RNA sequence: AGUAGAAACAAGGGCCCUGC
């Protein structure tokens, strides 16, 4: 339930958890700038097909 | 009955026993008596007597 | 990790298409459950016929490919095939194997460090079987047994709750990370939340089949079966080992699962506060449903609220029918008019007016209803089916098993069909002063008779007699009752009959909103009263064990213990939000504000005045040292507190600290005083009472962001202040802002700032401002 | 649930639901609309606050949960009192201490038009706050005391939880101002046909449903009404004592003849010990092949009876000549392609390709279905009945699992009775019967799934275990592998359920046949066998199966269940009515009727006669087609006739000949129907020497 | 097997609580009940499972 | 009567006896604690000393 | 051939695939 949309959903809760774990887990810098990235881009192209 | 000494099953056979919270055991320090909690065990059993 | 990457890549790709897009973009998050029915939709009309004829084959069982890699699975281990490389047409991802490959696994296959958790998945099935070890069988007899049917409860349960309330609870034992904002039955419930949290933590578990497995050992199963002997989830649940209709394996089972028990205990309880609300004239209603939210009760090893308790029971009983009234509580279509129970089947009417003449001329009105209704009828060990038309007893069926309970039974269904000429011309012995009014409050002229016959058994032998007395016709002869209520006479009482057998327990799975009026008596929808306060008994004492009257009207200790106990309650009020109050203090490590708070200045006056210096300077001492480092105990400093506001001196300590009522408390063991435990860490026992301390901030025994919701609260949206997750949620400031995600699919900004009123007052107050 | 009252009252005080209904009573609008205004009301209410002003007074003052009338009075009242000027409208909640009215509103929509109209409606006269589900705010003045935003913005979101959860958070229940009409669409196509779909009277659907909404009950015309079709219609009712039953009447021509796949009376049976290593059907049929007694077997090309022999010799030798090859696997040839009817399905003609001439040429008229022909009284069947009830020289024909272990009498009690009556009924012939169909028919399931297209080898065969003599002689009885004859199928493309793949069935015995009974069966006179040496017959056949019997077949231990519950029920009946363990009693002596010899009854205890109960459940299980079905179905009407004559009960019924006449049109060409038909009329023969409503 | 334990009661494994001897209050029934006062023995809560 | 017998299976109630046991390896422990002195004293009660 | 019932089976799809 809630009032996002699945991909908006989707993409917020995957920057939440790469924060969560970069934080104290065992993630580097560069792995999370590189997902931020892919993240960023898979929410143009959803947007940007229609 | 109440103790605090778990119990080794070949001794205590006919026993049933458990674990009820802690307790307290006090023991002199200088000149005070001081606590140290330790935990305690219940154990229950039945028997015959007679006259 | 690697996989977190993956999951983004994969995400990538599907947004890349254009019709996934389209559909991950429109409507909310509520689709997920739409789209999860249009696909992987096939079923099968005769699964037993394709199970053996799949079985037959090669290779008729799917299977992971990349588990059976790692775990190194062969094939072909000793010339049986065990899979092989394929795909599945629906999965994709699944590779075919054969029923061997199971039992290989099973004996040559990878092995878990330890598996006894599921004797905690599987509570309740293993709780079956410990039950059954302690029966003592006896000997197997033969005859016909008298099964009656009826609704009853099959699954032994404590603490049943509903189904809003397990929902949640699934979720803050399992998915904490995706849980909702935290409900009142969350906050409520704190004790039992971390027990079932503690032991599916840190484990390997499949969480569908743990969270499927909890809604099981919540749930009492009732089913509508035909049923002899006593009534005990206990025996329901293994009755097809205890008789049938021809048989009884005899068997002892009255020691095990102690459920009844709880449930006399709260009838008990509500018996209790009725009576005393029953004590005042113009506010039994406020008055009750007072005492009643100033109540709790130990269930088991929880710690609940009686209101809590009594919107979940089932007791069909004049008491807990009046209190689930008076909370707003739905309940059944059970009647009830003194002991024995009632429950309508069909008919109707409408109330009427008549008048009767006590003593010569005494004219005073009694209600009846106008028209044919039939009922059935419950007394102990007896049941009746009978009917009523226009003030009169027209038929009647009884089917008990004693002559007493059927004199008994009979007699009250008269009374309550107004049947006979006693409602047309009382007796003598009663007298305008046995009327009605012990100090005002009137009395039907119903429980006027009824209290009639309850005095002496020679009123109920004349009641009876006032029913038709005739000769016990040919071929009747055993189908009658004479006025000892044996089965069979020459002379029996007019229009009756008996057998051999109860009734069967009428069922309408129907619910009804009643109301009740300032005399304790409830209405449905029409004149019909389902209970009252003249039905139930007299009065008697007892003594209840783990309860909590924490209100003043019901109380009994001296005004000293409760001095101590109001300002221990005043004392903890002060743990909440806002600079000030001891949170805030202990954050700063301000020591040194605690021992100037207001409250330590009320309750010293209660310190034993001979040494409040000594006690002083080791109360201090404990402060510091603990608020120095941050390694403190929250239940520590609320205790000692109390002695820190006089000056530190010299002297010998012996290691407790009196107050003025020669009653202690000494620093680090629980005694009667001042109690608590690391299992229920949300609560205070002073002198018995509880006292609830506020969920505000966690010290080293509370483990989990469940301590901290009672301090944050949601306001207006802010998109500038930032975004953290549940784990930095304890490194915010008292009265500081921060966004939040909640849930699924849903974005919130929370502020750090209790709010302890509630909403039951602001409208309650705000209505009866309305009525003037 | 239930109610949209009960609904609310799961988020909000019972008292704003009180006040709510009433107020939703006086307008009399919708009742999904008592959760809107309990949120509304709640929300004002928590607004109040019990707050206080500088004179130690109530700052606030509700005016939202009184009357319409009332909230008017106290308007203008305060409006003169304080000198402010009157609004047009109401409005919701006065303070104090500033002296002007605020409006409060709510919605989902996260935009700020519910603002803008209700700021252009009202301009700037008072202050007006708009408060979101999903947390936003919009006003015209200053922003309220902390608090009021938390506590409101906190049980807001509680509120759209709970909604959103039940499904309600949508425009239905949470209307704007316009969105409050919700209804049914009706379009212009679906107006058409309601108008049209009226009963004959009417012609639109305004007038039929005036005439409804206003019915009023008239119940003289009802009286007369129903008196009149009570009158045009002259019901039957005939008491059977005046009126009788005549016999059923049975078809005429041949007989009935055999028509269970396996011989069960006539077969003959070669046995083996069994070793646990060679345990597969394909292995057994190979172990009897070597000593010699299967290829002594060579018929002649002169059968006694039946036809086509050539295909049948040709075919033995060729299943002789595979079980040599120890492969059990057959070519197709034109005799096994002529006996498995391998290409004998129709062909195809697609219509679009068709035309007058082609039918002309060839004439394609509709296929005329040939219904079944009729029979006459089967009078082989009380044989089988009878030689089916006796031992068999061995035991254990049927597996079964073990015993559990038991705690308590009752289970004492329950693996005794078990024992007795499986050790009763294990030894009898019909229990081998049943053994050879379990295995034999395993078998063949097994070969249909594994190896279709292929013409394939089964035996049909049984394992037993000889009886336990006492303690003397040699001890430990052994184990036993029957072999009754050979079985072959035939490309069994069991694409779909309820197809067939025929079978054939080349079987051994000692009796030569009859022509009524063994009428399908093409017998041959094969040579010698031992007992003294004595004949030995060939019966050979053709037939099918499909799934379905198979799985059914191969399930034939379920007559079982239903003889121990017939007995058991017996058995504790009469033991509960003494209050004593009646169950050894009632099993050695409580007689039962068998039938009749020589003009009498017989009569033989319980324990005896299980087997009669067994044998009838066995054939249930064996014949059970459409015929059987409906023929048990409609004796239940006779027999419930029966026992209303034994108990006096005056029974009646509407048209007795047609019930007799369903009866009867059942009963064609199927054995067990027609022997139970010419049964039952000689139950109530025999009974009417007792009872009346028969007649003879 | 080892003999197991017999007396009735525990000599080794014992453990007793104490309290000051009243001589007005010097009997069975009036110990017991003193003992239970102080609330020592309300406070024992075996657990389910032994 | 022989009825009853025969459906009862009544027979002598058969008589167990007690199970033979080894060498308890805990009664050394016993009577060593047994010889130590207790902290508190005077427990057995006794009567008077005449002249 | 045969089966079964009040219509269907006695392979079906593209040499290969399969058995709801």
């Amino acid at each position: 339930i809630g009032a996002m949309s699945i991909g908006e959903a989707i993409e917020e809760k995957l920057l939440e958890r790469a924060k969560m774990k970069r934080d104290i887990g065992a993630i580097e810098d560069s792995e999370y700038e590189e997902i931020k990235d892919i993240i960023r881009d898979a929410k143009k192209a959803r947007l940007e097909s229609r | 009955e109440f103790s605090i000494r778990e119990p080794n099953l070949e001794k205590h056979q006919k026993y049933t026993v458990f674990e009820a919270g802690h307790t307290t055991v006090r023991m002199k320090k200088g000149e005070s008596v001081i606590g140290r909690e330790v935990p305690l065990y219940l154990y229950c059993r039945t028997t015959a007597l007679s006259k | 990790m690697s996989l977190l990457l993956t999951i983004a890549k994969e995400y990538k790709r599907l947004c890349q298409d254009a019709k996934a897009a389209q559909m991950m973009t429109v409507g909310t998050v509520s689709n997920y459950t739409t789209f999860k029915k249009w696909t992987t939709s096939r079923k099968e009309k005769n699964p037993s016929l394709r199970m053996r004829w799949a079985m037959s084959s090669k290779f008729p069982i799917i299977a992971n490919k990349r588990m059976l890699e790692e775990a190194q699975i062969p094939k072909e281990h000793n010339n049986v095939a065990l899979w092989e490389d394929t795909e599945d047409v629906s999965k994709r991802d699944h590779v075919l194997a054969s029923a061997s490959c199971i039992n290989y696994w099973n004996f040559c296959g990878p092995c878990v460090n330890n598996s006894e958790v599921i004797k905690e998945v599987y509570k309740s099935r293993f709780g079956r079987l410990e039950r059954r070890k302690e029966i003592m069988w006896k000997e197997l007899r033969f005859t016909l047994v008298d099964r009656q049917r009826r609704r009853v409860d099959t699954q032994p349960v404590e603490q049943r709750l509903r189904t809003g309330e397990i929902k949640d609870l699934q979720m803050w034992t399992l998915f904490e990370d995706e849980a909702p904002l935290a409900s009142k039955f969350i906050l409520d419930n704190y004790g039992l939340v971390k027990e079932m949290r503690s032991k599916f933590a840190n484990k390997p578990l499949n969480k569908e089949v743990v969270a499927h497995m909890l809604e099981k050992q919540f749930n009492p199963e009732s089913r509508f079966l035909p049923v002899f002997g006593a009534i005990r989830p206990e025996r329901m649940e293994l009755i097809h080992a205890l008789g049938g209709e021809t048989w009884i394996q005899e068997a002892n089972t009255a020691g095990i699962s102690n459920v009844d028990q709880r449930k006399n205990d709260i009838r008990a309880v509500c018996r209790k506060v009725c009576l005393a609300a029953n004590a005042s004239i113009m506010n039994a209603k406020s008055k009750l449903v007072e005492y009643i939210k100033s109540t709790s009760m130990r269930i088991g090893e929880t710690e609940r609220k009686l209101e809590e308790l009594i919107l979940e029971t089932d007791d069909v009983s004049p008491e807990v029918t009046l209190c689930k009234s008076a909370l707003g509580g739905q309940l059944g279509k059970t009647l009830s008019f003194g002991p024995m129970l009632l429950k309508k089947i069909s008919g109707s009417g409408v109330k009427v007016k008549d008048t009767v003449y006590i003593q010569g001329v005494r004219a005073v009105q009694f209600e009846y209803w106008s028209e044919q209704e039939e009922f059935y009828g419950e007394y102990k060990s007896a049941t009746a089916l009978f009917s009523r038309k226009e003030r009169s007893l027209e038929w009647i069926t009884i089917g008990g098993g004693i002559n007493e309970d059927r004199k008994r039974l009979l007699a009250m269904c008269m009374i309550f069909c107004r049947d006979g000429d006693y409602f047309k011309d009382a007796p003598a012995t009663i007298t305008m002063a046995d009327l009605s009014t012990k100090l005002g409050r009137e009395i039907p002229y119903q429980y006027v008779m009824m209290n009639w016959i309850q005095k002496s058994e020679d009123n109920l032998e004349a009641l009876l007699y006032s029913r038709g007395i005739v000769e016990t016709n040919p071929g009747k002869m055993g189908s009658s009752m004479g006025i000892d209520g044996s089965k069979r006479a020459i002379k029996s009482l007019r229009a009756v009959t008996i057998q051999s057998g109860k009734i069967d327990m009428p069922e309408s799975k129907e619910k009804i909103h009643l109301e009740l009026s300032d005399n304790l008596e409830a209405f449905d929808s029409s004149g019909r009263i389902v209970a009252t306060i003249l039905d139930l008994p007299s009065d008697k004492k007892v003594t209840f064990q783990d309860v909590s009257f924490q209100h003043p009207d019901l109380a009994v200790l001296r005004d000293e213990k409760t001095a101590i106990t109001k300002g221990y309650e005043a004392l903890i009020k002060r743990l909440g939000t806002g600079d000030n109050d001891i949170p805030s203090l202990i954050a700063k490590k301000d020591y040194l504000s605690l021992y100037n708070l207001p409250e330590v200045k009320l309750m010293a006056p209660l310190i034993r005045p001979n040494r409040k210096g000594v006690y002083s300077r080791v109360a201090r001492k404990l402060v510091s040292t603990q608020v120095t480092t941050g390694h403190y105990s929250l239940h520590e400093l609320i205790k000692v507190l109390p002695f820190t506001y006089f000056a530190p001196k010299q002297g010998m300590f012996e290691g407790r600290l009196f107050f003025s009522n020669d009653s202690f408390v000494e620093p680090g063991v629980n005694n009667n005083v001042f109690s608590w435990s690391k299992a229920d860490s949300s609560k205070i026992y002073c002198h018995g009472i509880a006292i609830r301390v506020p969920l505000v901030v966690g010290d080293e025994h509370m483990d989990t962001s469940l301590a901290l919701l009672e301090g944050f609260s949601v306001c207006e949206n802010d998109p500038r202040a930032p975004m953290v997750t549940r784990q930095d949620l304890i490194d915010v400031g008292f009265g500081q802002k921060v966004r939040l995600f909640v849930g699924q699919g849903s974005v919130r900004t929370f502020k750090r700032t209790a709010s302890q009123r509630a909403a039951s007052s602001d409208v309650n107050k705000n209505v009866k401002k309305i009525k003037m | 649930s239930k109610t949209f009252a009960e609904i609310a009252e799961a988020f909000l005080e019972p008292e704003a639901v009180r006040i709510a209904k009433e107020a939703v009573e006086e307008y009399g609008d919708h009742e999904r609309k008592i959760i809107q205004i309990g949120i509304h009301f709640q929300v004002c209410c928590m607004f109040c606050d019990e707050y206080l002003s500088t004179n130690g007074s109530d700052r606030f003052v509700l005016i939202e949960g009184r009357k319409r009338g009332t909230a008017v009075s106290l308007q203008n009242e305060l409006c003169k009192s304080y000198d402010l000027e009157p609004l047009p409208f109401l409005c919701d909640i006065f303070d104090r201490e500033e002296k002007q009215f605020v409006e409060i509103g709510i919605t989902r929509k996260a935009d700020d038009s519910y603002f803008q109209s209700k700021f252009g409606k009202l301009g700037n006269s008072c202050k007006i706050f708009v408060f979101s589900y999903d947390g936003r705010l919009d006003k015209n003045c200053e922003g309220p005391m902390e608090e009021q935003k938390l506590r409101i913005f906190s049980f807001l979101a509680t509120a759209a939880d709970f909604l959103r959860k039940e499904n309600m958070f949508n425009e239905i229940f949470l209307p704007d101002n316009e969105e409050t009409i919700i209804e049914m669409k009706k379009g212009k196509t679906f107006l058409e046909l309601r108008d049209e779909s009226v009963p004959l009277p009417f012609q639109t659907y305004e007038q039929m449903k005036d005439y409804c909404e206003k019915f009023k009950g008239n119940p003289r015309e009802l009286a007369s009404k129903v008196s009149q079709m009570q009158s045009n219609i002259k019901l039957p009712i005939k008491h059977y004592e005046q009126n009788k039953f005549r016999q059923i009447r049975l078809p005429k021509g041949p007989m009935a003849p055999y028509t269970h796949k396996f011989l069960m009376e006539e077969a003959w049976m070669f046995t083996k010990i069994s070793d646990p290593e060679r345990s597969r059907a394909g292995e057994i049929l190979i172990d009897f092949f070597k000593k010699g007694n299967l290829s002594a077997i060579r018929p002649k090309d002169k059968p006694l009876q039946g036809k086509y022999p050539i295909h049948y010799k040709n075919l033995w030798n060729q299943i002789k000549a595979a079980i040599a090859d120890r492969t059990m696997v057959i070519n197709e040839n034109d005799h096994s392609e002529f006996l498995g009817g391998i290409g004998r399905a129709s062909k195809k003609i697609p219509e679009i390709s068709l035309t007058q001439d082609v039918i002309t040429t060839e004439g394609l008229k509709q296929s005329e279905n040939k219904l079944p022909e009729p029979r006459s009284f089967p009078r082989w069947f009380n044989a089988e009945w009878m030689w089916a009830i006796k031992d068999s020289d061995l035991t254990g024909w049927v597996p079964m699992a073990e015993y559990p272990p038991a705690d308590n009498e009752l289970e004492d009690y329950a693996e005794h009775l078990n024992k007795t009556m499986e050790g009763v009924l294990q030894g009898t012939n019909c229990a081998r019967e049943m053994g050879k169909c379990i295995l034999t028919v395993g078998a063949l399931m097994t070969e249909c799934r594994l190896f279709p297209g292929k013409i394939k080898v089964v035996p049909i065969y049984a394992r037993s275990k000889e009886r336990k003599s006492m303690q003397e002689g040699l001890p430990v009885p052994s184990e036993m592998d029957c072999l009754f004859g050979i079985c072959v199928k035939s490309k069994s493309h069991l694409n779909k359920d309820d197809g067939m793949y025929t079978i054939i069935t080349f079987e051994f015995s000692i009796r030569e046949p009859n022509l009524e009974k063994h009428q399908k069966y093409t017998v041959f006179e094969a040579g010698h066998t031992t007992v003294r040496e004595v004949p030995l017959y060939l019966y050979c056949r053709t037939t099918a199966l499909s799934k379905i019997k198979n799985d059914w077949l191969s399930k034939a231990r379920r007559c079982f269940i239903t003889t121990m519950d017939t007995v058991e029920t017996i058995c504790l009946r009469e033991s509960a009515k003494a209050e004593e363990n009646l169950v050894e009693k009632t099993l050695n002596e409580k007689q039962m009727w068998i039938g009749k010899k020589n003009g009498e009854l017989i009569a033989q205890p319980l324990r005896e006669a299980l087997r009669v109960q067994l044998v009838q459940q066995f054939y249930f299980c064996i014949y059970n087609d459409s015929q059987l079905e409906g023929f048990c179905n409609e004796q239940k009407k006779i027999l419930m006739a029966l026992e209303g004559d034994k108990k006096n009960k005056s029974s009646f019924g509407f048209n007795p000949e047609g019930l007799l006449e369903k009866i009867e049109e059942c009963l064609i060409n199927n054995p067990m129907c027609l022997f139970m038909a010419q049964r039952l009329n000689e139950l109530v023969i025999e009974a009417s020497k007792r009872g009346a409503k028969f007649f003879k």
